[PDB]
């Protein structure tokens, strides 16, 4: 994923 | 309407209207020469904006405070509605618009290893590999688009003409 949040 | 925004690391320009303060990259990564480092200044090139308003952003994992991806203009759960995720989602802000690389040079930037780009209206003075913009941008976007009837096409060209820090002073002041 490009982001974790 | 057809709008080609431009972003130079410090200002997001809407031709014919005005300029918005804008910032890209985490605090130590706000540099054009770091644009292929994860979470740094967004890579130069051409991106499509997804401005279709789709309401609240999907939540991929509430337990991990992880928003899902979405291709549109969505809102961020905040305050009590965000629970313990507030501190993390304050880094999103209240609004986000998805970006997608729109041509060959942009898709191939950085070996194709970066992505997940958005324009968003947090007031941190940094961005996790996206573009943080002055919140009024989203008020102008709503007002300008809701008075037109036909198709609405938005893009942004990212081009760094200076090596200066890619911080437009978006941190909340006074
Ligand atoms: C896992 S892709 C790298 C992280 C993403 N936020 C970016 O800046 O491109």
């Amino acid at each position: 994923h490009h982001h974790h949040h | 309407m057809a709008v080609r925004l431009t972003f130079d690391g410090q200002k997001l320009t809407w031709p014919g209207i005005g300029i918005f303060k804008a910032t890209t990259g985490l605090p130590d990564l706000q540099w054009p020469d770091k644009q292929c480092v994860p979470d740094a200044a967004i890579p130069e090139g051409n991106y499509k904006l997804f401005i279709q308003f789709q309401g609240e952003a999907p939540i991929r994992n509430a337990a991990d405070c992880d928003l899902g991806p979405s291709w549109g203009w969505s809102t961020i759960p905040r305050g009590q509605a965000a629970g313990t995720c507030e501190i993390y989602w304050a880094n999103w802000g209240y609004n986000r618009i998805r970006l997608e690389s729109a041509d060959e040079k942009t898709r191939k930037a950085c070996g194709g290893k970066r992505g997940g780009f958005y324009i968003h209206d947090s007031t941190k003075g940094y961005s996790h590999g996206c573009i943080e913009v002055e919140p009024v941008f989203f008020r102008i976007l709503k007002q300008e688009t809701e008075k037109e009837n036909g198709e609405k096409t938005f893009t942004v060209n990212v081009k760094y003409v200076s090596g200066q820090q890619t911080n437009g002073g978006t941190k909340q002041g006074e």
